[PDB]
């Protein structure tokens, strides 16, 4: 039934609503300054994606422990799949984001 | 010399001057409110003795005997003159403005002008607006608690350096010592002006009571619904009192309360004014003098009227009105906002589906914008002030603002269709109707005739071919000429009385509105949905944004807040150029912060 | 300026047909029963512009509970009965008139006969005779209207639109 | 070529987060002037006195 | 669409009310449900709607979803492949630059370091002409791909719109000269009727639409509405949305024809959210008339 709400759908609904607001205006002018909101999201996504990748390696120098490459690759693929789903909402290009972060 | 009075030019110029003076006084009060931007000469302890001596006797000036209580101020007179010239001259300009208004009001009284909002909307609106601007300016001046120190200190330094006091100082000092409770003196000063002001206020009985209906009446009459009757949506919405449809209800309350306070003599005699006065009191508990400045109405009115001999009934009436307002005003406005949210949503969606309907139904868009703006302003000023207790917090204002922006965008994008629709209207219908009306007049002078003939000829020349070519029109001449015609015909001993030709005035008002829409779309949008007040209520502005982000449902309408920051530059006046950079910088910061927060929330959901 | 009118009566008495004939100037021969509907027309009567809001109730027994919603905050009451149906005529005496009296006791009532065009039809007088029924005549309505104490009594025919305008114009006059 | 038959271009472009004008809005100094009633005469059917 | 679905909509449109007017708020949420059940009682009693028409809509809706998902996966694999070809194409990242050195010098040094990896000039300086031509063609094919400013979902939507050509989808021209308000001669009207019937709470012994068809049915309906330019009208004119608005305004609960009123409105709200999300996605992937004024007699 649809009356039961999980965490995934709740986050999905909130994200879709926020993305629609961001994409409502392509550009705006304030005191002769042009603002592009989607660039704010794009930059934040790049930083967060890079931070998460460096974080899920789970490297502790004290115990000499690191994540296995296969698990990291699976997590990266899941992250990329989610980001592509975001592209279904907003007009931003994601392939470039992958190129910069991964390179 | 009734024709040479030039009331139209005087009214429109003084109104702008009063707004500029109000901005200057507000800046002065704000600067001197905090002990960081006020003049360094008032915070120094060594100079405290001189300030106290001058405060003890502000208008009286004595310099030839220092008495050992002022030697400190002797050595820094030159810097005083160089640094306090701005404030002294600003007050001087206020005195000049005060003198000019008094002369104009006296000229109106002797001329025995005819005032009626429905007949001559422009003249009555300008007259009332000017009076409120004058009253607000004096009230704001009576608040700055240092006006005496600046004037006394500056002149004393001027006397020491030059040996003679300022020429215009004594008049300013006399008024300052006369205006300690400005409303008390204004009531006595406005007695000769009671007749004209009272008539104008009573003329609002045909507009104000029907514009203050609860949401239930709006739902009963299906206000602002294009879909309710489908067979007549193509028909153009119109009314005889077209200008009054989108008038600011807050302005009406300010006009009513201030006008009857000054014209309290007529309250006992007339009952229509008393009932209108009662309704205004019930509608609101605090009123907005300029930007954040606010005036409570029940305590001030009670204090003024307690001294009166037999006004006990008025004192009581204020009490019940206060009780009713504090008990029901919040609920009434909450219901109004609830209805408006759906109405704007329906109107915006329909217009988007059929953009061509904007022309015929442009009045509905402006009416909706005005109502939404009034509710936002009312909530914003009451929420911060009036702690009674929750009930003055709304979590759905984002939708109202977003749909206001959507309507503004639609008008901007679909301007040409509105221009084409109304240029055809003026050339085909209004021109013929006006011509047959003028030709059916008993007699007219040359001054009045040269204006009517010019209006008909300008309307006939207009063609649709000039719209698609990008031509830009200029109908300011017609509006000013009509305003002059109203003044000429509204006075007594006039050949062509406007009172006997009321239908003519209504027809011209509708035509003026058509010209305003055709040529002044931007001016209409700003004056209908002005929301620059948010720049001076940042705390509430940020809190509402935070609440909107927290609630997922309203997150769709979080882009309204950055859009509102674009309006922050509409409150600037050419007279006060210093304020422009600070307000302009504040707009850039808030916009960046909102976008950053929205991105932060988005990436947080991405991680989860 | 705005007058609220609600029309009540037995089923198949031509109520919605009368309102449709007044607003769109068209006739429909089909029978589609109505739980509730709203029809609006703008009219110039007695030199005062009046905007008329018209409310349509149901004549079916099952919708009785959903009918009282229309009654509150009203100005005039319209009762319509078919001239070729004695059953509807007697219902005014024992059902439709007593009901408007309970909910709104001080509101005027205008009684309107319907299907005048079918009244003179021998073809219609004949089948009703096989049922042992006879059509209503003009004086009978006068007595009933005087008895129910209505402001006025009239007759109408949507097909011929002979008395359609008078019913609404007279209804505006009763409220004034 | 086969997948290309059903393919269309993307209207995607890059712009900086904040863009400023070539010339900024410099402040304008304030000059005190008296009230003048002979400024609206040149527009419309004005009267010269 | 041109076959079984077209026949079903044609039959269904004939059992829909000719004129439907959204009740006024005075009637209240309980009374407004009774009006809709009587007005649309033919659709509710219809049995094949939940067996055939829903099935067919699910087929098309699932197909569109498959087209969307496969395109996303193709781009994801394509970008991953291109990432591995950067060293051989002189595609270098943004190296860190600190105080003391400029970007140009660091980039030039980094490019020189990876010069041997670059393939084309190495073959050009020495190598058979056939090798040069093959390497050039291979490099051109690898660098140019379908994630560098190319998509195909738009083309699919356009083709689907072309398939819809029967006048029944749009209906006859409006009498008012602007838009249909009360008439029910448009598809969005029927979709609203469909929304009403499957938003009714089902019994314990029967399954729900989500349990059977999922989101495919909703995707198909929204796509059809969007391609016909009726999304705004659907939002404005909707029996379920109107009932939800009135219920919120008054807040009353009562069993009407064994159909609880509360649980119905939350279901309406949930489907309203899903429809809005689908419409927004379709509109994003998809990226006048002037009236004349009155003339004096
Ligand atoms: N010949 C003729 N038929 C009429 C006339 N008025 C109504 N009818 C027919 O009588 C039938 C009933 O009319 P209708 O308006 O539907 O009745 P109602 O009382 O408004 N219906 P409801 O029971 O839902 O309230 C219809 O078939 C209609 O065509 C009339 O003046 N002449
Ligand atoms: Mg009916």
């Amino acid at each position: 039934n649809r009356l039961v709400v999980t965490n995934l759908d709740k986050l999905h609904t909130a994200l879709s609503e926020l993305c629609f607001s961001i994409n409502y205006v392509p550009n705006m002018v304030v005191w002769e300054h042009t603002f592009t909101p989607r660039e704010y999201l794009t930059s934040h996504l790049e930083i967060r994606f890079t931070k998460s990748i460096v974080g899920m390696t789970m490297y502790n120098q004290a115990t000499q422990e690191i994540a296995k490459p296969s698990e990291l690759l699976t997590s990266v693929r899941a992250y990329m799949t989610v980001l592509q789903s975001i592209e279904n909402y907003v007009q931003i290009d994601i392939t470039r984001v992958f190129n910069n972060v991964l390179l | 010399q009734p024709s040479q009075q030039k009331l139209a030019e005087k009214l429109t110029i003084l109104n702008d001057r009063g707004v500029g003076m109000l901005t200057r006084l507000y800046n002065i009060k704000k600067a001197c409110g905090d002990p960081k931007a006020k003049p360094s000469y008032l915070i120094d302890k060594n100079l405290e003795s001189a300030v106290k001596f001058i405060v003890r006797k502000f208008p009286a000036v004595e310099t030839r005997n220092n008495n050992q209580q002022l030697a400190q101020l002797q050595k820094e007179k030159s810097e005083i003159l160089k640094n306090l010239a701005l404030y002294y001259f600003t007050f001087v300009d206020v005195m000049e403005f005060k003198d000019h208004v008094c002369e104009l009001l006296n000229t109106i009284d002797v001329c025995q002008v005819f005032f009626d909002i429905t007949v001559n909307f422009d003249l009555t609106k300008n007259y009332l607006d000017l009076i409120i601007t004058y009253t607000t300016l004096m009230i704001l001046l009576s608040r700055i608690e240092e006006r005496k120190a600046i004037i006394g200190l500056y002149n004393y330094a001027h006397e020491m350096t030059h040996g003679a006091s300022d020429r215009e100082y004594p008049r300013l000092g006399q008024m300052i010592v006369d205006y300690e409770n400005p409303l008390k003196k204004m009531m006595e000063e406005f007695v000769p002006h009671s007749k004209s002001l009272s008539d104008a206020l009573i003329s609002l009985q045909m507009v104000y009571p029907r514009r203050n209906l609860s949401a239930d009446q709006w739902r009963n009459a299906q206000l602002l619904s294009l879909i309710s009757a489908p067979s007549t949506m193509l028909n153009p919405a119109q009314s005889d009192t077209m200008p009054c449809e989108y008038l600011s209800l807050d302005a009406m309350e300010k006009w009513i309360i201030f006008g009857f306070i000054l014209c309290h003599g007529i309250l006992n005699t007339d009952a229509t004014a008393l009932n209108l006065w009662k309704l205004a009191l019930q509608s609101s508990s605090c009123l907005s003098l300029f930007r954040d400045e606010v005036f409570h109405i029940h305590k001030a009115a009670e204090d003024l009227f307690v001294n009166i001999r037999g006004y006990n009934k008025r004192i009581n009436d204020i009490r019940e009105c206060k009780e009713a307002a504090v008990s029901h005003a919040g609920s009434m406005h909450r219901e109004r906002r609830k209805f408006l949210r759906s109405a704007l949503k329906e109107l915006a969606t329909v217009l988007s589906d059929q953009p061509g309907l904007l022309g015929p139904k442009a009045l509905f868009v402006f009416m909706a914008l005005s109502f939404a703006r009034d509710e936002i302003i009312w909530l914003l000023r009451h929420a911060d002030n009036m702690p009674k207790k929750d009930d003055f917090i709304d979590k759905h204002i984002a939708e109202l603002i977003f749909y206001m922006e959507e309507l503004r965008a639609h008008v901007r994008k679909y301007g040409p269709v509105m221009q084409r629709y109304y240029v055809q209207y003026l050339s085909g219908f209004d021109a013929v109707v006006l011509n047959e009306l003028v030709q059916n007049l008993s007699v007219c002078p040359e001054d009045e005739s040269i204006i009517m003939s010019s209006f008909v000829n300008t309307m006939t020349s207009l063609s649709v071919k000039q719209v698609e070519d990008g031509e830009v029109f200029d109908f300011r001449g017609m509006r000013l000429d009509w305003f002059r015609l109203q003044a000429y015909t509204s006075v007594s001993k006039a050949s062509l009385g406007l009172a006997d030709h009321r239908e003519l005035g209504k027809m011209m008002n509708t035509i003026i509105f058509h010209t305003k829409m055709v040529d002044s779309l931007v001016e209409m949008l700003v004056e209908t949905s002005d929301l620059s007040i948010f720049c001076f209520y940042s705390r509430a502005f940020e809190k509402m944004f935070q609440q909107c982000l927290e609630l997922p449902s309203q997150s769709r309408y979080s882009i309204a807040f950055p859009l509102l920051c674009t309006h922050f530059m509409s409150c600037t006046h050419e007279l006060c150029p210093e304020e422009r950079h600070h307000i302009g910088d504040r707009s850039l910061s808030l916009c960046n912060m909102f976008l950053d927060e929205m991105a932060k929330q988005a990436r947080n959901l991405i991680t989860d | 300026q705005a007058i609220k009118c609600v029309v009540v009566g037995d089923g198949a008495v031509g109520k919605t047909c009368l309102l449709i004939s007044y607003t769109t100037n068209a006739f429909s021969g089909e029978y589609i029963p109505t739980v509730f509907d709203n029809y609006s027309a703008n009219v110039m009567v007695d030199g005062k512009p009046v905007n008329l809001g018209l409310w349509d109730t149901a004549g079916q027994e099952d919708y009785d509970r959903l009918r009282p919603l229309s009654y509150p905050q009203t100005d005039v009451f319209l009762i319509c009965f078919s001239l070729v149906s004695p059953a509807s005529f007697e219902n005014v005496r024992a059902k439709w008139y007593p009901e408007v009296r309970h909910h709104c006791p001080n509101t005027p009532i205008i009684l309107v006969g319907t299907k005048l065009d079918l009244r003179d039809d021998k073809d219609t007088i004949e089948k009703l005779k096989e049922k042992k029924l006879t059509p209503i005549t003009y004086p009978q309505g006068l007595a009933m209207a005087k008895e129910i104490g209505a402001v006025k009594y009239l007759e109408c025919s949507a097909l011929t639109q002979r008395g359609l305008k008078t019913v609404f114009d007279e209804a505006i006059r009763a409220v004034l | 070529r086969e997948i290309g038959i059903l393919t269309t271009n993307k209207n995607t472009s890059r712009t900086h987060k904040i863009i400023a004008p070539a010339n900024l809005e410099r402040p304008v100094r304030y000059i005190r002037k008296p009230i003048d009633y002979t400024i609206l005469d040149d527009i419309g059917h004005g009267v010269k006195v | 669409l041109q076959g079984t679905i077209l026949q079903y909509v044609k039959t269904l449109m004939e059992v829909m009310p000719k004129i439907c007017r959204l009740p006024r708020h005075e009637y209240g949420s309980p009374g407004i449900l009774e009006f809709f059940h009587h007005q649309l009682k033919d659709i509710v009693e219809y049995a094949e709607l939940k067996t055939v028409c829903f099935q067919n809509l699910r087929e098309v809706g699932n197909a569109i979803l498959f087209c969307l998902l496969i395109e996303q996966s193709l781009s994801l694999e394509e970008v991953c492949d291109l990432l591995h070809a950067a060293p051989f194409q002189n595609i270098l990242p943004r190296v860190h630059v600190k105080e003391g050195e400029r970007l140009d010098a660091k980039m030039k040094r980094l490019e020189s370091k990876y010069a041997p990896l670059h393939l084309v000039p190495l073959i050009e300086r020495l190598g058979t002409p056939q090798q040069i031509a093959i390497a050039r063609e291979g490099d051109l094919l690898t660098k140019e791909r379908l994630c560098c400013g190319l998509s195909m979902f738009e083309v699919i939507l356009t083709r689907i719109r072309s398939f819809l050509d029967d006048p029944i989808w749009r209906g006859p021209l409006p009498s008012n000269g602007v838009m249909h308000v009360d008439e029910c001669v448009e598809f969005h009207r029927l979709w609203s009727a469909m929304q009403f019937v499957y938003c009714i709470p089902v019994g314990t012994h029967e399954f729900t639409v989500e349990q059977c068809f999922g989101d495919g049915l909703h995707w198909a309906g929204c796509m059809i509405i969007v391609l016909l330019g009726q999304q705004r009208r659907f939002a404005v004119l909707d029996f379920c949305y109107h009932l939800l608005k009135v219920q919120k305004h008054d807040g009353k609960d009562e069993i009407i024809k064994n159909v609880p009123l509360k649980k119905m409105v939350e279901r309406i709200r949930k489907f309203q959210i899903l429809n809005d999300e689908i419409i927004t996605i379709l509109d994003k992937y998809l990226k006048v008339r002037c009236f004349q004024p009155p003339i004096h007699q």
